[PDB]
RNA sequence: UGAAACUCAAAGGAAUUGACGGGGGCCCGCACAAGCGGUGGAGCAUGUGGUUUAAUUCGAAGCAACGCGAAGAACCUUACCAGGCCUUGACAUGCUAGGGAACCCGGGUGAAAGCCUGGGGUGCCCCGCGAGGGGAGCCCUAGCACAGGUGCUGCAUGGCCGUCGUCAGCUCGUGCCGUGAGGUGUUGGGUUAAGUCCCGCAACGAGCGCAACCCCCGCCGUUAGUUGCCAGCGGUUCGGCCGGGCACUCUAACGGGACUGCCCGCGAAAGCGGGAGGAAGGAGGGGACGACGUCUGGUCAGCAUGGCCCUUACGGCCUGGGCGACACACGUGCUACAAUGCCCACUACAAAGCGAUGCCACCCGGCAACGGGGAGCUAAUCGCAAAAAGGUGGGCCCAGUUCGGAUUGGGGUCUGCAACCCGACCCCAUGAAGCCGGAAUCGCUAGUAAUCGCGGAUCAGCCAUGCCGCGGUGAAUACG
């Protein structure tokens, strides 16, 4: 069971809690964020790479 | 109490008390064995011991390694009879 | 106190409003 | 293990974004998701041409899209046709406004993609591993940098034991905030399995 | 909890209402744990899930409120040592 | 402290009495930040030491405080194979931070009900030589004395 | 004086680079000491070892595994178990023998999946007034070629990360020394947070690390004002509300300021002590950053990838169970054992954030959770909002208690298709252990520990006492 999973959370099924964000480059569920459509995994090599629109290392 | 960890493998009730066995010898320095933790675990060339414990005068920390699992924890118990003694026996230089 | 639902302060930290701490 | 990555760490100071825009919470997912199918579109398709870099802008259905490269000829082509094929197919998939760009850039030599991505298939096409490697530095340093560094990392020639592979000349110094440091990455997928470059180009002090 | 509906899933509901209607009988297989044991329900036997097996439960008026899972657990459990 | 000193900070002198040793007290007498608390109980207890015993808070506080400061104590170095416990002076430091610390400590195990009154009457005993403070203390002094021939073994 | 059998792939000498010593010298780090708060005992939450199970999927393993992967396990997630189903597949590209396409709805059946099934009818390049027609959008069936595999190997791998370690180190070039391994430099004296810097020197330089360049905070300047303001007057329904103003406060962009630069003192210099001015001095505090390498460290289960393995099955869909089982054992944590406390009622002072099928003012029903209505806000202009400890004054009077709130009975609310297993909250009743914890053991040097509340990710809901942030009050001590 794993790339029919990515399958599986894109056409939406019987009821609407069933609903689980899954991630667009990994097949990701876990630490998926909202905004991004991104685990926290591809969204740290994504940001690195300098292709998420103004998104900088943060240093507070 | 003690804890037998086995990484990866089947272990046994039966195994698992003559480890508890082994460990016994240290017992025979007559000092407070606290919390001791063995894990065995397989290995491609042969199977491994760790064992970490503290005493009141300080931790064993060792691995034993062989094709033999009980060789491998007889040598495991090996290595931990020496750190047991020396910590016991170090300073008695006190001249 | 603070585990006691009962009370005030059970209430705060456990974040809710009720007859012990109302709106 | 360690080592922060020298883009990442500068961008805002030392270098810039590769996509440049604004959007706010309820399409910014999306927005992105299109860029990353382009550059997917656009990575496999455009891979022989060389390149580096593309940079992406956004207004509304409004797709700049530019592309540095090595060698343009194989983008705009003959009479400018296959720039079109591709200012298509991007449309085709942006359902909006695609504009195909092309800038060409200047000693192909002097950038990190490029130059790890032909130490790259030189491996791929089996070669002496650290002698790629000393050329791939030299090449960097003889057309000018401040300094040139390269690393590969894998079954190298073929080795069972996994072993990693390093070379530089020149400075390197990946503390400096202003460094521009160019760094880029190939991967050469060989009948055994896969290595890693990393190549890193010191342009100098900002 | 579940303040104002009363569920029963409208699957196994129907079979009961039609059994009760002509002839009463027993042996109804179920999976639905989620059912609400509804006073139409009272005296039968309904093989209910756990997931292994479908246990039986003779239904008695003791039972309303409760689901039908609650009467056939999910565990086999016998002890330690 | 491998390094260099280890600077003493010196303190906010007090909005009651402008004297830093009474903020240390109140220091002292705190308990997870609660300042505000620290003080009422000092100076409650001030009320309480004017109250009964009609006389200057200030002067009894200070008095009890000296009453307190162990003059000479023990500190325990290994030589051989035995544990001595050696007699050395305490600094003025010292002093002071062990003169505070067993005058509430013994003051919290008073029996009075009201912390200010526990801090109250340990302090009016203590002015007199009498409590669980000044044992600490004649007791600490006693200890030394007594290894008084362990006094070469001193740093 | 002096063998042999047998046996071994060596036994050795000197020197080298390491590692180590219950060898030495010097020197750092909450390493110890000084000190304040904990853990280990209690009840509960949470991970893990076990055992249990049809299954309790999987990994993580001394420090560096154990509130770790999980920044949200009822279904989903879900990788496991039981049963019911599918094969060219839930999914990619391509070729064909029939039909058709597209698309929307029931039915019969079943737990669902699936199986069986009654409909309407395709623009289009089009011989067309016609039957009809060709193509190809797109569907199916048959057939392949294939897909798919969270199956195996992290010792075949990329990538990213943990770690020694913010430790002061690790090396190269030429030269010199040694037959050589290798030395030198890099050592030495002195100083620094530092292979930091000074002075020596068969060495002279160079690089990767240190520092600096970046962010946050602290002071001042500018630019700027639908946030702030009787600072200013006027009005003032009394709300900075209107007028009016940018002085404030702020907001957020660009500058300035710190340099051991100045004085004394010492030194050969680097630099140490002390002083002045300054919001700030000796790296002003916090961050981001972490060498050559180590741990055959970690991850094939995020992804990728070699190789091995399965192809009506190790693939794929579903209903249900499980991942929450409980004799036990450990790890991280919550709340506590009370009077420096507990309870009630009134009353103050933040910061950072987040909000459109969201944040909900306010009105009403309800003891309440909540439920009705209902205004504002794409948000410095509305809302979450109450901050809490504190302040006031009242009760409690040392009691297992007006301490503590576990456990259980019953009654409700909300999310959700569904709260048996298994949600959170509210109310009534129940008020367990626990009187400060053995051996042992953790953190922290200042706006820190302790203590107090607030926000956020993930998210229907939530098992968050976790994590990542944010301010409030604010200590102790450091001989060494
Ligand atoms: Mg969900
Ligand atoms: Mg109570
Ligand atoms: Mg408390
Ligand atoms: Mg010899
Ligand atoms: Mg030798
Ligand atoms: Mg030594
Ligand atoms: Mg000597
Ligand atoms: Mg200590
Ligand atoms: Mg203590
Ligand atoms: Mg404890
Ligand atoms: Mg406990
Ligand atoms: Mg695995
Ligand atoms: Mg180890
Ligand atoms: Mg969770
Ligand atoms: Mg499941
Ligand atoms: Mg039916
Ligand atoms: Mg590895
Ligand atoms: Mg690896
Ligand atoms: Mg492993
Ligand atoms: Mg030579
Ligand atoms: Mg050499
Ligand atoms: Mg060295
Ligand atoms: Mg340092
Ligand atoms: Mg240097
Ligand atoms: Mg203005
Ligand atoms: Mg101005
Ligand atoms: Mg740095
Ligand atoms: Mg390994
Ligand atoms: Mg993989
Ligand atoms: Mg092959
Ligand atoms: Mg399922
Ligand atoms: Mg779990
Ligand atoms: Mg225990
Ligand atoms: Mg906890
Ligand atoms: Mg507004
Ligand atoms: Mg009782
Ligand atoms: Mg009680
Ligand atoms: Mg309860
Ligand atoms: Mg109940
Ligand atoms: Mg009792
Ligand atoms: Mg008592
Ligand atoms: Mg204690
Ligand atoms: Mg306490
Ligand atoms: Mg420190
Ligand atoms: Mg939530
Ligand atoms: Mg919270
Ligand atoms: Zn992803």
């Amino acid at each position: 069971a794993r790339k029919a999973l990515i399958e599986k959370a894109k056409r939406t099924p019987k009821f609407k809690v069933r609903a689980y964000t899954r991630c667009v480059r990994c097949g990701r569920a876990r630490s998926v964020y909202r905004f991004f459509g991104l685990c926290r995994i591809c969204l740290r090599e994504l940001a690195h790479k300098g292709q998420l629109p103004g998104v900088r290392k943060a240093s507070w | 109490t003690m804890n037998i960890t086995s990484k990866q493998m089947e272990i046994t009730p039966a195994i698992r008390q003559h480890v508890a066995d082994r460990l016994a010898k240290l017992e025979k320095w007559q000092t407070h064995l606290i919390n001791p933790h063995i894990i065995l675990s397989k290995e491609p060339q042969g199977f491994v011991a760790d064992a970490t414990i503290n005493t009141p005068n300080g931790v064993l920390v060792a691995s034993g390694k062989h094709e033999d699992m009980y060789t491998a924890i007889n040598e495991l118990i090996n290595k931990l009879e020496r750190q047991l003694n020396k910590l016991q026996h170090k300073g008695e230089a006190r001249r | 106190g603070k585990g006691d639902r009962r009370t005030r302060r059970g209430k705060i930290w456990r974040g809710t409003y009720g007859k012990y701490r109302p709106r | 293990g360690n080592k922060i990555h020298p883009i990442g760490f500068r961008l805002g100071i030392t270098r810039d974004w590769e996509s440049r825009w604004y959007a706010g919470k309820k399409q910014y997912r999306h927005l992105l998701l299109e860029d990353q199918r382009i550059r997917g579109l656009l990575e496999k398709e455009l891979y022989s041409a060389g390149l580096a870099r593309v940079d992406i802008e956004r207004a509304a259905d409004n797709v700049a899209v530019t592309v540095h490269v090595a060698k343009p000829g194989v983008v705009i082509g003959r009479g400018g046709e296959r720039i079109r094929v591709l200012r298509e197919e991007l449309a085709k998939l942006t359902g909006k406004n695609v504009a195909l760009n092309v800038q060409e850039v200047q000693n192909p030599n002097l950038s990190a993609p490029l130059v790890a991505q032909r130490v790259a298939e030189q491996i791929e096409r089996r070669f002496a591993v650290r002698r790629a490697i000393k050329q791939a530095v030299q090449r960097v340093m003889e057309s000018g940098a401040k300094g040139a560094k390269v690393i590969v990392s894998g079954r190298i020639g073929g080795a069972e034991q996994a072993r990693t592979e390093w070379a530089a000349q020149g400075r390197v110094p990946l503390h400096t905030l202003r460094a521009n440091i160019d760094y880029g990455f190939a991967l050469a997928r060989t009948t055994y399995g896969v290595l890693g470059v990393k190549a890193y180009i010191f342009l100098g002090e900002v | 909890s579940l303040k104002k509906g009363v569920f029963v899933d409208d699957h196994l509901l129907e079979k009961v209402l039609e059994l009760n209607a002509k002839g009463e009988k027993r042996l109804i297989k179920t999976w639905s744990r989620r059912s609400t044991i509804v006073p139409e329900m009272v005296g039968h036997t309904i093989a209910v899930y756990n997931g292994k097996q479908h246990v039986p439960v003779y239904i008695t008026e003791n039972m309303v409120g409760h689901k039908l899972g609650e009467f056939a657990p999910t565990r086999t459990y016998r002890g330690h040592g | 402290a491998r390094r260099r000193r280890a600077e003493v900070r010196q303190l906010q002198p007090d909005l009651v009495y402008g004297d830093v040793l009474v903020t240390a007290f109140i220091n002292k007498i705190m308990r997870d930040g609660k300042k505000n608390l620290a003080a009422r109980i000092f100076y409650d207890a001030c009320k309480i030491i004017q109250e009964k015993t009609g006389q200057e808070p200030l002067k009894v506080f200070k008095q009890a405080v000296e009453n307190v400061k162990p003059r000479m104590e023990v500190r325990s170095r290994r030589v051989g194979g035995a544990n001595y416990q050696v007699p050395m002076e305490v600094s003025p430091r010292r002093q002071q931070s062990l003169a505070l610390r067993w005058l509430v400590q013994a003051a919290n195990q008073r029996p009075e009900r009201r912390a200010a009154v526990r801090i109250a009457h340990e302090l009016m005993d203590a002015a007199e030589g009498k409590g669980g403070a000044v044992k600490k203390k004649e007791d600490v002094e006693r200890m030394a004395e007594a290894n008084r021939a362990y006094a070469h073994y001193r740093w």
